[PDB]
């Protein structure tokens, strides 16, 4: 179990970890948050009293260094930042742990929540989608546009997430323009998932971050991500069957998590009542389709 | 975006562009089985692609062959439809080449954009007009084309005859459009119009009659009375 230790919190905010969330009160002797599960990507988020605009966070891995946070008062911001020196750190934790100023991940020991919803992110390819390589922790917030969505404008600052467009020469051979329009399988298992993604664990995992980003931040970009990612399996008609078992999973799981006053803004009607109802993959989605009509009868 | 009253003149301006009407191109006779089961038989068809600054009609004759083993024949019809006119695109001198296609019925839209990827620089567009090109194959000369053709056949004319000569490509297209309106809302009293006096002829490499400028004048008041008639007749006003 890892820390992130916070050197203070000098503007009130509101902190998440994970799907977990707490406020800590301008100059509260707040330290950190301790008791991170290992074997898992994490999220750090912050939205600040004052200026509820602007979401922003940090993707991490705690086996892959020793992070903490520190408000930096000219740009205004909680930064995650790197200690390098390994003993400096863990007298920091030991010494804010034994005065009992860290906030416990609050795990409870049936739920399995966190790992279905990052099942296939891995800290490697979160950082091939947000580009900086200096660090081992990944900057996002709710402002962020894609390189889609930017093709349509710091490039820096994007989420490079795959561009996926149905209407493209990429998603239509010449001479199967109808073939292909109408049943996209061939973009899904030849173009992405054979040729770019590499393996559908890796579809899956950028599919799982869009949707994440998508909710702790609002990024609309990566809403849009989602589901581009989700239509294009529905809109094949030959996709694996261990595929559409896992993508059921998933998405119940993604589900179950959106909280229900976002779902207005965060679920595409379009894409919902397509991939549901009219799809290739209409009656394969058992358990998303469930927790749909009982949760959300509204939007369909 | 979309063609509409308020941009109608764009129509005659010098940037070249084709109107795609797709509803002439999958055609069937609904009809009873000996077992009292309803089946269709499908009739030649065919694609009116129309550029309506110049008049010239290129008409994409559909033989009944194309069907043949097909399944969900209207929805294959716009992908042909798209099929085609990508085709013919791609056979026109850059320079002959459209800027837009206008197609008729938002339907054709995302064929028609997939079929012509290749040429991300013409404009793909739906109109707001009622346009009523269903209305060619009351013309004389091209139904007769349609029916006979026992192939895949591309035939050329002109849809204005030599009005050009007389009258601006506006006034030729508002002419075309109020005969095509006539025919499709009473046939039968439109072509009475238009062939009533035996002395007015049809030119071999025409398609209507050689009216005089005075003589299209009545014309055209003949045509506007039974679009306003039947229009009575129909909403008993
Ligand atoms: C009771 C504390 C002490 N000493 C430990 N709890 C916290 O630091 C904390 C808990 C919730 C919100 C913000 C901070
Ligand atoms: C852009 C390609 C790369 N790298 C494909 N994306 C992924 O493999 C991936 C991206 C994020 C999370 C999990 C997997």
């Amino acid at each position: 179990m890892n820390t992130v230790p916070f050197t203070s919190a000098p503007i009130e905010v509101t902190i998440g970890i994970d799907q977990y969330s707490f406020n800590v009160k301008e100059n509260q002797p707040f330290h950190g948050i301790k008791d991170i599960p290992i074997g898992h990507v994490h999220v750090i988020h912050f939205q600040h009293a004052d200026n509820s605009s602007m979401r922003y966070g940090y993707w991490f891995d705690c086996r892959m260094g020793n992070f903490y946070i520190q408000y930096d008062p000219k740009d205004g911001l909680y930064k995650m930042m790197e200690e390098r020196d390994g003993a400096k750190f863990e007298n920091i934790v030991h010494n804010f742990k034994e005065r009992q100023m860290m906030v416990s991940y609050p795990k409870i020991d049936e739920d399995d929540t966190w790992y279905n919803l990052t099942e296939f992110v891995q800290m490697d390819k979160i950082r091939k989608i947000v580009r900086k390589d200096e660090n081992q922790f990944s900057y996002v917030d709710s402002s962020m546009t894609t390189v889609q969505e930017n093709e349509l404008s710091d490039p820096a600052h994007s989420l490079n997430y795959t561009v996926i467009n149905f209407k493209s020469r990429e998603a239509i051979r010449p001479g199967h323009e109808m073939e292909d329009f109408l049943d996209k399988s061939y973009y899904l298992n030849t173009v992405m998932l054979q040729g770019i993604f590499k393996n559908s664990s890796n579809y899956f995992g950028e599919l799982q971050f869009a949707f994440l980003n998508a909710m702790f931040f609002g990024n609309y970009g990566s809403s849009l991500q989602w589901h581009a990612m989700i239509e294009l399996i529905c809109s094949s008609a030959t996709v694996p069957k261990h595929m559409l078992d896992k993508l059921d999973e998933i998405l119940y799981y993604q589900i179950k998590t959106l909280p229900e006053q976002y779902s207005d803004i965060l679920l595409n009607e379009r894409v919902w009542n397509i991939c549901l109802y009219s799809s290739f993959q209409k009656n394969s989605l058992h358990n998303t389709e469930k927790i749909m009509e009982n949760k959300y009868p509204e939007l369909l | 975006g979309a063609m509409n009253s308020s941009n109608y003149a764009e129509l005659f301006n010098n940037d070249i562009k084709l109107f795609v009407d797709d509803t002439n191109v999958y055609r069937v006779t609904v009809h009873k089985t000996f077992e009292g089961n309803v089946a269709t038989k499908a009739i030649n068809g065919c694609i009116f692609t129309l550029n309506p600054k110049t008049g010239h009609l290129f008409l994409k004759i559909i033989h009944t062959s194309v069907w043949a083993g097909q399944k969900r024949l209207s929805q294959l019809a716009k992908w042909k439809t798209a099929e085609e006119v990508s085709a013919l695109v791609r056979s026109l001198p850059k320079e002959e080449q459209p800027k837009q296609i206008i197609v008729t019925r938002k339907a054709m839209l995302d064929p028609l954009e997939v079929h012509m990827l290749d040429f991300p620089n013409i404009a793909i567009r739906p109109t707001e007009l009622r346009l009523p090109f269903s209305a060619a194959m009351s013309i004389d000369k091209l139904s007769d084309v349609v029916m006979k053709a026992t192939e895949p056949q591309m035939v050329l004319f002109n849809i204005y005859d030599d009005w050009l000569d007389r009258i601006s490509s506006y006034t030729a297209f508002s002419r075309l459009t109020l005969l095509l309106r006539a025919l499709k809302t009473n046939e039968e009293s439109a072509k009475m119009i238009l062939l009533s006096d035996p002395t007015i002829t049809i030119k071999s490499y025409h398609l209507w009659p050689s009216f005089t400028d005075e003589q299209w004048i009545t014309i055209e008041s003949q045509m506007r009375d039974l679009i306003l008639t039947e229009y009575g007749r129909k909403y008993n006003v």
